């Protein structure tokens, strides 16, 4: 479907039994698959009056963006229950949906927690049933959140889907299937390719993951593999794209692939 | 419908208690209690909806909600089952209203024609006996008031950057202290033991505080009567319509309080079909058209559907008339066959027996009113009702509440005699400290109500007494409440209680003439006709240096002095190219190419017609501080792959209403000159949406009635022009756009205006409005009229943030504080109103799609069970029977479908005819063959799976395990009673591991 997490209320084995009328949500465990997953809906039932979205999971590198599925309770209304202030939050629209966004700045490292309401907007019934509780303040409305918070224009966000290079700006992109945009090492074809795993953009030139070095060619952007001239010099690669430092033959004969702080220097 | 089934269907550990006795017998009442009369009958299923509902809000995890949930959606269905029963026509009446002053000649004319064509209808004409001179004393009241303010006003109407909402602050000033007066000489003549009545308290206040003639007034009020008394005219106070003292005070108060004469014809609307049984039209209706006749005549592309039906009306009233002044400008248009075509078909048939419709039968039930439409939402122009019927008595007392909500907030701020500013504050203050969360936007909406028909933008009648309190009702009635404020109704209710579409025939030249509200453009030129009026000497602020002034582009000033200073900056998607091209050769055009080249110094190219031989393309380069003078208007390579395009052109309106030039062209000229800048840009942009854009002077956005406006028209041709050249450019991809004024920030941070003078002038309220009131019209794809756009919810928050700072301002005028308060609450009702109106569209994307695709599953199968479940009810088999889907075959006519008994497994055969249990059976086949080969070998009942890495082999099959394993695992509604659940299993069982069930015949194998 797409890697999305879709959080459900647990199915009553005994008929008889009183159903439980809650949900919560936290990224707890999605820490260290994160990298992976597309965007969570969280799919309420008949018998839900109350979200719990705990948002205060930090230790996580990539948050995904909430979707929360329009209910047909027969509640009066319908509880959102996030526990964070009431700053810190900015409100948008696109189309017939209520997006939140937390962004935070912490220890040097960028926090955009988004939460989207989807198919809220679309009749006064679905618009008066949501009440939104954060930690300092409850029971909210949403035109209460429209009259007092800031809002921020969300139509910027030109990532919609596509299937291929798109080359949407200076930056250049993936678009792999299913439109998850892919920001790793990846290979797509036969060629190991680079996407810069904070800004999700292909990177050129010389690159270091985890110690090792890997070159990408300026033109493609793919991983060099055999012996190549790089700006006058000599270097050598394996199959896997990694330089090797030893002695390894080339067309004009062997060569002696030395370490920094030698000889020459 | 379940007397007895509702029991062992909801079934929960604990025992019964007593809300769910009270609903079982509730509901055997209901079951033992049929008979023909239908309001006994709906109050006792409105008794069991509100103990239903009583009892899931008492006891919230009982596990007999969903049952009860399922059998409020079946009380929902047997509503309209009741109201679809007594099929009765309806007694024959027609009534019009006109009240306080002479009928005018074409609505004496509309309602003759009426008459005419109905002969067996009786029609009637309601007028008030005392009410004659009303709509004169308004008048003179505001005359006397804008001489009054205009006076004092007279040192600033020689300012060309003056603003008309103060005058019209002032003016509704005077207005509201001479209706003080005037109801204070009212109710100063109560106390006598003699009676007068209004007509002769309203002449000695006009020849006391005017310079009116008794005799005269004497002759208007007598001559009125006869013309009416001829005319079908009855009077509304010798019947008996005004019974209840509450009813006599609103009509009064929206009487003589305030002139609101169509406020007061609602409530008479109301009162007459309450009392006596009729047909309501509007004086501006016309009896409808066969489509038969006119069906041969193919209607062009170019046009409208609502310019065609009004041509249509034009072409029939222009030979046959019957109308004086039928004015048929828009019949006169170029097409010389479809002239003789309509000429001959009009002229071949006879005289007024078969072009207009009959009125011969009008079933409707004793609750059911029928109302009609206009843009998707109900409007008070053609009733239907009985006597005394139950949902105009729910309108009425929609009305009743709404008045009396409004008079218990307003009666402080009356009987506190002050004066307008300071009595608006005090409504205000009394209002938005009552604002709960269920009436936010009523309040908005009543909000400014003293001001309603003199300041622009005051809109309450359609929240007190019009199509918001008749939706309001609608509502009421279906979903089975009490006093709804404001809720939104469904689409697919709205056109079951639609009116006849050949019965209303809405379109009417006077219809369109009061389609027109007092918008901004309008009040704009009625103070502009007030000045040059009151002044005989008029101000041509138009002239300027606008014409003989071929100003080259200034590129040092351009590159040197402006964007560098560029304090403004967007937060939009940058995948387009802004198409500047500047129309006149003027310093107002010159310097808002500028301002627009500044808002974007990297995709916008400047291009100016002002001269012929030195036009071409001005825009940097690669690298900045560098100008080409490129020929061809084309673009560079950088541009060359954007999807988007936003032309822009800048120019100047002459002061009329409509306007329909701009920068001395016009529309099909105008045409010309985009599709010939079109011819140059093929060759370089195949772009996947398009947009236009209009910016100058008396250039605005109208909502009404986007048809005969200027962007309409030119809209229709560059849609065209689109659909036939620009490739991958879809019809509804297309967006018309007008503005007015220009906006910049300076360095300071406040958002600047420039205006016909060439200096920069702080106009924030009058920027506010404009950049509140712009708006877009776009083609709609469901083959349907030019709809507007959704305007941007963030930004107009945004407008109301900066007017909420600007009002805890220090230094700012109360006229201006009181100027953006009433603009604040406009743009709290637009968002408001986006809201309930169902405006917003739903976003498309593969996410999004999936889950209506569940959701449109989900009612599929919701539906085959219903209807399994009544075919179980009509062929009387029990629960121990299973439907078979692989065996759908089928007679001529009729489908059969066999069952198999979970005893003894016989195969019986059932017919129905139903095209559900054929399609859905394909469906269910088709999916199970989807997971069939996934499976490569069974061995010894285990199944060895196969796994696809590709990535479209795994959606259907994820999509099949979804289809087949929801109607395998969820409990569905009455499903106690069929079984689909095991009636699928089954299938499934035999399909994955046996030869499948169409095949498998013996009964013990089959058990």
């Amino acid at each position: 479907n797409g890697r999305n997490v879709v959080v459900e209320p647990i199915y009553n084995p005994d008929t008889g039994e009183d159903i439980s009328t809650s949900l919560d949500f936290s990224y707890e465990p999605l820490y260290g698959i994160d990298r992976y997953i597309n965007k969570v809906l969280i799919a309420p039932d008949l018998y839900t009056s109350l979200i719990n979205i705990n948002t205060n999971y930090y230790s996580n590198e990539y948050y995904p963006e909430i979707i929360v599925l329009n209910p047909n309770t027969f509640h009066k209304k319908v509880n959102i229950n996030l526990d964070s202030s009431s700053f810190e939050y900015k409100w948008s629209t696109e189309g017939s949906d209520f997006i939140l966004v937390r962004y935070l700045e912490e220890s040097n490292k960028k926090i955009l927690q988004k939460i989207r309401i989807k198919g809220i907007l679309s009749n006064t019934q679905s618009f008066n049933k949501m009440s939104i509780d954060f930690k300092d303040i409850k029971k909210l409305s949403l035109g209460y959140i429209m009259s007092n918070f800031k809002s921020f224009n969300s139509e910027n966000e030109l990532d919609r889907d596509h299937l291929g290079f798109k080359i949407i700006d200076n930056k250049t992109y993936y678009y792999d299937e299913d439109s998850k945009l892919v920001k790793g090492l990846i290979n797509i074809n036969n060629s190991l390719f680079y996407f810069d795993p904070i800004e999700f953009n292909l990177v050129t030139g010389w690159q270091t993951i985890n110690g090792k070095k890997y070159y990408f060619d300026i033109n493609t952007g793919a991983a060099l593999i055999s012996y190549k001239i790089i700006n006058g010099k000599h270097f050598y690669f394996n199959n896997d794209g990694v330089m090797q430092l030893g002695v390894f033959k080339g067309p004009d004969g062997f060569e002696y692939f030395a370490p920094a702080n030698t000889q020459n220097n | 419908i379940s007397k007895e089934e509702l029991i062992k269907l909801a079934y929960s550990i604990r025992p019964r208690e007593n809300e769910y006795k009270t609903i079982l017998t509730n509901l055997d009442e209901y079951n033992k209690l049929t008979t023909n009369n239908n309001e006994n009958k709906y109050l006792q299923l409105k008794k069991l909806n509100e103990s239903i509902d009583v009892f899931m809000n008492k006891y919230k995890t009982s596990s007999r909600n969903r049952a009860l949930s399922n059998l409020k959606k079946d009380i929902l269905k047997e509503v309209i089952l009741i109201k679809n029963s007594n099929t009765s026509p309806v007694e024959k009446n027609l009534h019009f209203v006109w009240i306080g002053g002479e009928v005018s000649d074409i609505a004496l004319e509309y309602i003759k024609q009426w008459a005419d064509i109905n002969a067996e209808y009786n029609i009637k004409l309601w007028y008030d006996s005392e009410a004659f001179l009303v709509n004169t004393l308004k008048k003179a009241i505001v005359e006397s008031s804008t001489t009054e303010a205009l006076q004092l006003l007279e040192e600033e109407i020689q300012n060309p950057q003056f603003d008309n909402m103060k005058f019209y602050k002032k003016r509704m000033e005077f207005i509201y202290d001479r209706q003080k007066r005037f109801i204070n000489y009212y109710k100063s003549q109560i106390n006598k033991p003699t009676v007068p009545t209004i007509d002769d308290i309203i002449k000695s206040h006009l020849v006391s505080e005017y310079n009116r003639d008794e005799t005269v007034l004497e002759s208007y009020r007598t001559n009125s009567l006869r013309k009416i008394n001829s005319n079908h005219g009855i009077d509304i106070r010798a019947n008996s319509l005004f019974t209840e003292q509450e009813l006599l005070n609103i009509y009064s108060q929206e009487l003589l309080n305030r002139g609101n004469l169509a406020a007061a014809s609602d409530i008479v609307r109301l009162l007459a079909l309450k009392n006596f049984g009729g047909v309501y039209l509007a004086v501006a209706m016309l009896p409808g058209i066969h489509s038969d006749l006119f069906k041969t005549i193919s209607r062009p592309s170019s046009i409208g559907l609502d310019r065609w039906e009004m041509i249509k009306l034009e072409a029939i009233m222009k030979y046959k008339k019957y109308i004086n002044n039928y004015t048929s400008e828009n019949f006169d248009k170029l097409d010389q066959q479809l002239k003789d075509n309509f000429k001959l078909i009009i002229e071949s048939k006879s005289e007024k027996s078969e072009i207009f419709s009959k009125l011969e039968n009008l079933n409707v039930s004793d609750l059911e009113i029928k109302i009609a439409f206009a843009l998707g939402s109900v409007i008070n122009q053609a009733l239907i009702s009985k006597q005394g019927s139950y949902l105009t008595n729910l309108v009425i007392e929609q009305v009743k509440n709404r008045y009396q909500f409004l008079n218990q907030h307003l009666n402080p701020a009356i009987e506190s005699d002050n004066n307008f500013t300071d009595t608006t504050k005090i409504f205000h203050d009394s209002l938005f400290n009552s604002a709960t969360a269920e009436n936010s936007m009523f309040l908005t909406k009543i909000a400014p109500y003293l001001q309603v028909g003199f300041m622009p933008e005051a809109r309450s009648t359609i929240s007190l007494s019009g199509p918001g309190a008749y939706a309001s009702a609608y509502y009421d009635f279906i979903n089975l409440q009490e006093n709804t404020i404001e809720k939104t109704l469904k689409a697919s209710d709205l056109i079951e209680f639609k009116f006849p579409e050949n019965n209303l025939s809405q379109l009417t030249e006077q219809e369109i003439n009061s389609l027109w509200s007092f918008d901004q453009a309008s009040a704009k030129y009625q103070f502009e006709k007030y000045v040059r009026d009151y002044t005989g000497g008029s101000l041509s602020e138009d002239n300027g240096v606008d014409f003989n002034k071929n100003t080259a582009l200034d590129k040092n000033y351009l590159l040197n002095n402006k964007i560098p200073s560029n304090n403004v900056e967007e937060a939009g998607s940058k995948n387009y190219v802004h198409y500047i091209i500047q129309l006149q050769g003027d310093d107002i055009s010159y310097e808002a190419t500028c301002n627009l080249f500044s808002k974007n110094p990297k995709n916008s190219i400047i291009i100016q017609r002002n001269m012929n031989e030195s036009a071409k393309s001005y825009f940097l380069s690669d690298d900045g501080e560098s100008i080409l003078e490129l020929n061809k208007y084309r673009i560079p390579e950088r541009l060359k792959n954007k999807e988007k395009v936003k032309v822009t052109f800048i120019g100047h309106g002459k002061d009329e209403f409509n306007t329909s030039e701009f920068a001395r062209l016009s529309v099909d000229s105008l045409s010309n000159e985009i599709s010939s800048f079109l011819d140059t840009i093929k060759l370089d942009i195949s772009p996947k949406n398009v947009e236009v854009n209009l910016l100058g002077a008396n250039m605005f956005s109208y909502d009404f009635n986007v048809e005969e406006t200027y962007p309409g028209k030119l809209l229709l041709s560059i849609m065209d022009k689109i659909t036939s050249t620009l490739p991958d450019v879809n019809k509804n991809s297309i967006t018309i756009g007008a503005n007015q004024y220009e906006v910049r920030i300076n360095s300071e941070g406040r958002k600047e205006l420039l205006a016909h003078s060439g200096k920069w002038i702080n106009k924030e309220e009058a920027i506010m409005s404009d950049l509140s009131s712009k708006e877009y019209i776009f083609f709609d794809s469901i083959d349907n009229k030019l709809k507007a756009k959704s305007k941007n919810i963030p930004g107009l928050a945004s407008i109301s943030e900066d007017i909420k700072t600007l009002l805890l301002d220090a230094s700012v005028s109360p006229d201006t504080k009181f100027i953006l308060n009433n603009l604040k609450l406009n743009i709290e009702s637009s968002i408001g109103d986006y809201i309930y109106y169902e405006k917003l569209e739903p976003v498309k994307n593969i996410i999004h799609n999936s889950i209506d695709d569940l959701i449109d599953e989900f009612n599929l199968l919701e539906n085959v069970s219903d209807e399994l479940y009544e075919l179980k009810k009509l062929n009387n088999l029990d629960e121990k029977y299973l439907i078979s889907f692989e065996d759908i075959s089928k007679n001529n006519s009729t489908y059969s479908v066999r069952f198999i008994n979970k005893s003894n497994g016989e195969s019986v055969y059932v017919e129905t005819e139903k095209e559900i249990f054929s399609k859905y059976s394909e469906h269910i086949t088709k999916e199970i063959s989807t997971i069939k080969n996934s499976i490569i070998t069974d061995v010894n009942g285990n199944l060895l799976d196969n796994i696809q890495l590709d990535h479209t082999s795994q959606v259907n099959t994820l999509n099949a395990a979804f289809f087949i394993q929801s109607l395998i695992d969820y409990s569905s509604n009455k499903d106690v009673l069929n079984d689909l659940s095991t009636s699928v299993k089954v299938q499934l069982y035999a399909q994955l591991f046996s030869t499948g069930l169409n095949t498998i015949y013996d009964s013990i194998q089959l058990v």
